[PDB]
RNA sequence: GGACUCCUUAACUUAAACUGAGGAGUCAAGUAGGUACAAACCGUACAAGGAUUAAUUAUGUCCAA
RNA sequence: CUAAAGAUAGCGUGAAAGCUCAAAAA
RNA sequence: UCCCUUGUUAUUGAACAAGAUUCAGUUAGGAACGAUAGUUCACCGUCAGAUGUAAUACGUGAGCUGGGUGUCUGGAGACAGUUUGUUCCCUAUCUAC
RNA sequence: UUUUUUU
RNA sequence: UUUUUUUUUUUUUU
RNA sequence: UUUUUUUUUUUUUUU
């Protein structure tokens, strides 16, 4: 507010100019972007299901420089396309972050694909069995210990997202519309399903593994 | 029961690099003050009535804070009550006006003041100390309290402020109990006509129309 | 590990907030769990200097008083040594 | 009525408008011959520059 | 050394302050603010604090010193810059605006006959529509009808109608309030376009091309793009059989303008000519879907080579490098009442075409497909207190949406302006109800699995221990 | 054979309201005003006396005022 | 495809293997 | 965040058991004796109540005292108990011709 | 009764 | 941004 | 970016 420290006062807050130039975890950012830029007006087509953001994303969001939309509407062996004949949406801007958020690739995902992860099982005597049928999910963590009952996650995510589990039973597939709910769901599953890093009995997100661990 | 309670902050993003960091609401997103769906007629709020009375002499004042700050309100209610407004005003006694509020509930409050905001109160001879009671617990139980203890504070400390302070009337809700006095929020009207239509309609050939609406069908 | 301040130790190392009691800043390491560090144990902050003081504070002070008694004092200003005062 | 003066509404002009760096820089581009069709000095596009001046700098014609 | 707080700290605090530099004042404020004008030439901000400067130190500036700052303040919203239509809505919505214009209106009898084509050039680049000078601009452009120079006079028809001035309707040329009215104006573009005809028909008995400027540049110093102008500026408003009554073979001037619009040109050239596809290929569209009695004629002037080049790449720059670019206020107040009033089927910025055609060269501003309605907004000044008109771009767009059968409802700027939320919400409904839904709606809602529907969550549950050994833990 | 403060400076733990020097103000022997609460700081056209009047000062101008 | 690639900056193993970064291209 | 009881589950050279450093609450329930009198400390023996810190004028002397490295019967504050009531002691006498 | 962002 | 939240996380960069 | 400071007697931060 209107009160000097002891550091900016005394000392004149010196230690942020004692720092050294190596030993850095990054290399700095080459200064080559210099004055002599020459900006141009880039345009996208992306699919019709962008229709469903609306004026409220594309106009009344404030942004440093204009964001023009429209939608081009065209009434309706080999997949022959071409540039015609079909309905599209055109997004055209000057700055080409803006034609790369991933909102715009979102609200196309989430209406004609969605999303999906995989949680991989592990370990001696790990088994994730199917009850009689759905909503019933059973997982036992080794031999000896008893199962685990997961029927509260799939009743609070009915409808939003759906599990499925192979027949052998190692690899537990999530499949939703949803990326919050799906990645809650996922990592809600994980929390309790990880795997001991000693015995390495229990499950894990792929292209994650856990490294091992003994004792001295 | 074993940890601190949940905060504003729990439900929202941190910039440490502004002045408001974070949002601070009384109550969390699922329990804020709302209306219910079926209204049975829509009601619209005329700010603020006055009553005038020269026979009986008491003058009434009837508000709306619905959105106001809560130290603006106050600062405005003290002027009221201590009738400093009249040029015949007497300090020795109180020269005021009857002030109602309503709409209590709907007070705002800048900076991180919903989450970091107490209220003591003291104790003749307690080893304990003073009493503190949070915000939250005040505007969960009595929302009035907020304004109340403001315009308390406001006024002078005299012997008059306890007299001031009874004819001031706060209510958390939209109506009030009383009989004889203007309500601030009445049944909406119907709106004005105008005298110009500010559309050009211009129909197309029905031919057209019909073979497009069938082409399209 | 607390610590009173905070550095990008790993390679992959991101500036977070964590949802504490309070607000407090941390940094989080992927490739080392140990490089975690918290910053939740500062040292205690000292008492500033008003702004309003800076003008009497840095440079030359000069006296507020000046001194002219000393080379004000004169015998003909003085009726007990006015008298010897010769001109001739 | 006068009293409640506080509560009145009040909306001031705006004096002058506020544009963003990056704004301000496309336009002196656009200026320079560098609009979003092209490069003007390159090839003449429409609505050109040198083009206007001399049109509109030398309308009427010599008696 | 000291401070100087610690110096201040013992004087007066209202004590006023030396004067380090002293110059001589600026004798004469027109000659010293000409120069000031040289270095301001992108920033409007700059223009505007210049012109506020003159006229706070001076009650009567020069005249020719606001036309060129109301020129260079028009100069920076271009046809080829980024900026949008909000911003020169925002600007005209300024008071210095207002009163720049209001000093030049009270003046405007110190116009000269130069000045007219930069001032309309300005109004074209602003959008911004006067009944208060135009009126006097046309009166010298009709005098001096005589005298200006092709290109010159190609440029003004080609602003005439972009602004819709000088149409060939009847009673629809008029300013000034209804007890008060101006000359009629009909048919004004059309003498232009008349002009250059005769005296390019004229040309050929002399022949004398002489010394060129450039290549691209005609003997009478004309421009492919003064031409195609012209050309757009004939469509639009839809004069397609004009004709010179002199001429003895009856010759159309459309397919004339066509041909030296594309003979100069390449087909290597076609590539970067610019706003020379746009208007080659929407005239050409235009004159297909109303198909004229100069069908035949006008196809003609095109070589094919050059209309399948324009054909084919078309939806890639062509047609986003020639429509309005940003938002949109009135568009924007009309979607807010839309959603109010419960409507899920307005589409903003479709597009629509006949039953055969694989490529659309228009975008309606509000269309709903189970009313079958398309709403266009006018946001420009009205010729008088309560006359507006439609501007000459939505002009075409009007008939081409009449001969696609889709009902048109134009919304005016003027009279929506004078209206609440809840007058606004009325007139809204009150014109959606001549127009009953017809077709069925669409939904884009989210995708979900709908087998899972019977299914129910319990919250607040707590945990059961029925018997102590447990044969599965419930989490 | 003096109490606080301003500049210089001896001693001390660059400590302490200490111990002791050079030259200006105040108190001592000074009223009322400001600094939240108890001489020393700012201001004073500074208290013979009486009355329902006008002023650029330290300094203030959301409420207690 | 062309171009470029430290005697080797950060991980890893039991002596190894393996990955990544710099440089280069785009 | 104070000796024990809480933070399932990633700070650990943490296999289990038994352990060490750091942090957090809406501040919840608990922690036994003796001998020698060297003014108190390392240590010694028992129940294992399970490694058991400071401030408050030595906290506390108009409440009590002991082998040395005085007395005072409570007037006002505070604290702990208690209080019938409009009347049931006395008195309370318009207007004006 | 907020200012600034050269060409 | 979602009651996800005792020291555990997802989405979007507002 | 600025107006809002030890305003650290209380309320208030109404920008």
């Amino acid at each position: 507010g209107g009160s000097y420290g002891y550091d900016a006062f005394f000392r004149g807050a010196a230690e942020v100019l004692n720092g050294s130039n190596i030993q850095l975890p990054h290399l700095p950012e080459n200064e080559e972007q210099k004055e002599g830029k020459v900006y141009q007006l880039h345009s996208v087509r992306f699919p019709p299901q962008v229709r469903r953001l609306g004026a409220n994303y594309f106009f009344r969001r404030q942004r440093a420089v204009p964001l023009t939309y429209y939608h081009h509407l065209v009434e309706a062996g080999v997949h022959a396309q071409t540039g015609r004949g079909q309905a599209l949406c055109f997004v055209a801007s000057a700055n080409p972050g803006y034609l790369q958020s991933k909102e715009l690739e979102n609200a196309v995902f989430e209406s004609t694909r969605g999303f999906a992860c995989q949680l991989i099982l592990e370990g001696r005597g790990v088994k994730a069995y199917f009850d009689p049928e759905w909503p019933n999910l059973m997982v036992r963590l080794g031999v000896g210990v008893k199962p685990l009952a997961l029927r509260r996650l799939a009743e609070q995510y009915a409808t939003r997202a759906k599990i499925f589990v192979d027949k052998r039973g190692l690899l537990l597939t999530v499949h939703g519309y949803d990326k919050c709910a799906v990645g809650t769901l996922a990592m809600s599953l994980f929390n309790h399903l990880q795997a001991n890093p000693y015995t390495m009995k229990g499950a894990h997100v792929a292209m994650h593994p856990i490294k091992k661990k003994v004792t001295r | 029961s074993q940890s601190y309670p949940k905060g504003s902050f729990h439900e929202g993003h941190i910039n440490p690099f502004a002045d408001v960091q974070w949002i601070s609401r009384p109550f969390m997103k699922r329990n804020m003050p709302r209306d219910h769906h079926p209204l049975a007629k829509q009601h619209t709020s005329l700010k603020a009535v006055t009553m005038l009375d020269e026979e009986s002499g008491n003058h009434w004042h009837v508000l709306d804070g619905k959105g106001r700050s809560v130290g603006g309100l106050a600062a405005q209610v003290v002027r009221l009550l201590q009738g400093k407004h009249r040029v015949d005003f007497t300090p020795r006694t109180a020269a005021g006006d009857s002030v109602i509020v309503v709409n209590a509930i709907h007070l705002k409050m800048a900076g991180h003041t919903w989450d970091t905001k107490v209220y003591k109160f003291d104790r003749k001879t307690h080893p304990a100390g003073p009493k503190i009671i949070t915000a939250k617990t005040i505007m969960a139980r009595n929302p009035a309290m907020i304004l109340n203890l403001a315009v308390k504070r406001m006024l002078p400390p005299n012997r008059l402020r306890p007299i001031m302070y009874r004819k001031l009337f706060v209510y958390a809700g939209a109506l009030h109990p009383h009989w004889q006095v203007p309500q601030v929020i009445v049944p909406a009207k119907t709106p004005a006509e105008v005298s110009f239509l500010p559309f050009s309609v211009e129909r197309a050939d029905p031919v057209q129309a019909a073979a497009r609406i069938a082409a399209l069908g | 590990w607390h610590r009173g301040t905070l550095s990008l130790l790993c390679s992959s190392c991101r500036y977070v907030v964590r949802k504490w009691h309070v607000p407090i800043l941390g940094v989080d390491c992927n490739a080392n769990p140990r490089h975690k560090q918290a910053l939740s144990v500062p040292a205690p902050r000292s008492r500033g200097i008003p702004k309003h003081l800076y003008p009497f504070l840095v440079g030359k002070q000069y006296p507020r008083h000046p001194r002219w008694r000393q080379a004000f004092t004169h015998r003909s200003r003085m009726g007990k040594y006015k008298p010897q005062v010769a001109r001739n | 009525l006068i009293a409640l003066k506080w509560f009145r509404r009040k909306r001031p002009p705006m004096r002058l408008p506020k544009y963003s760096p990056l704004s301000l820089s496309l336009s002196i581009q656009a200026i320079r011959g560098h609009g979003r069709w092209g490069s003007e000095r390159e090839f003449p596009r429409g609505w050109d520059q040198l083009h206007l001046k001399d049109i509109l700098g030398s309308p009427l014609r010599s008696e | 050394m000291t401070t100087r707080e610690y110096e201040e700290a013992f004087l007066p605090r209202r004590l006023k302050r030396i004067k380090v530099f002293n110059t001589p004042p600026p004798s004469e404020l027109p000659a010293f603010f000409h120069k000031r004008l040289d270095n301001a030439h992108s920033n409007p901000r700059s223009i505007l604090k210049l012109y506020r400067q003159y006229m706070r130190k001076d009650d009567y500036p020069a005249y020719d010193w606001l036309v060129r700052c109301f020129c260079h303040l028009g100069n920076v919203f271009g046809f080829n810059s980024f900026w949008a239509t909000k911003d020169k809505q925002v600007i005209q919505a300024l008071p210095s605006f207002k009163f720049l214009v209001y000093d030049l209106i009270e003046r405007k009898h110190l116009i000269e006959a130069r000045q007219v084509p930069r001032l309309l050039y300005a109004f074209a680049c602003l959008e911004y529509r006067s009944w208060h000078l135009l009126p006097t601009l046309l009166e010298h452009v009709e005098a001096n009808l005589e005298k200006w120079r092709t290109p010159t006079l190609a440029n003004m028809a080609l602003t005439l109608a972009l602004l819709g001035v000088g149409d060939d309707a009847p009673d629809h040329n008029q300013f000034g309030p209804p007890d008060l009215l101006s000359r009629d104006y009909t048919g004004l573009v059309s003498k232009l376009a008349l002009e250059v005809h005769r005296r390019l028909l004229a040309l050929q008995s002399a022949s004398s091309s002489g010394p060129r400027k450039s290549p691209l540049h005609d003997s009478l110093g004309c421009m492919p793009f003064d031409y195609a102008g012209l050309a757009f500026a004939l469509t639009l408003q839809g004069s397609y059989d004009l004709c010179l009554p002199s001429d003895e073979t009856a010759k159309s001037t459309l397919a004339l303008f066509l041909q030296r619009a594309c003979e100069p040109l390449s087909l290597e050239q076609l590539e970067n000519s610019g706003w020379v596809q746009f208007f080659l290929y929407q005239t050409l569209y235009c004159v297909d879907v109303e198909k004229p009695k100069r069908e035949v004629e006008v196809k003609k002037a095109v070589p094919f080579a050059f209309q399948k080049h324009l054909h084919l790449s078309w939806l890639d720059k062509i047609l986003i490098n020639a429509q309005p670019q940003g938002n949109e206020l009135l568009q924007l107040d009309v979607d807010a009442a839309l959603k109010r009033l419960h409507i899920t089927d307005a589409l903003i910025n479709c597009s629509a075409g006949r039953q055969w055609d694989e490529q659309h060269c228009w975008f309606a501003g509000h269309l709903v497909r189970s009313r079958n309605l398309a709403l266009e907004y006018d946001y420009l000044l009205p010729l008088g207190p309560g006359r507006p008109k439609v501007s000459g771009w939505l002009a075409c767009k009007r008939r081409m949406l009449k001969a696609f059968g889709l009902n048109v409802a134009t919304i005016h700027q003027s009279f929506w302006s004078l209206l609440n939320l809840e007058q606004k919400d009325v007139q809204l409904t009150r014109l959606l109800a001549q127009f009953p839904p017809v077709l069925e709606a669409v939904k884009d809602e989210k995708k979900a699995y709908e087998e899972d529907r019977h299914l129910r969550f319990q919250r607040h549950a707590r945990q059961k221990f029925e018997t102590w050994p447990p044969e599965k833990l419930e989490i």
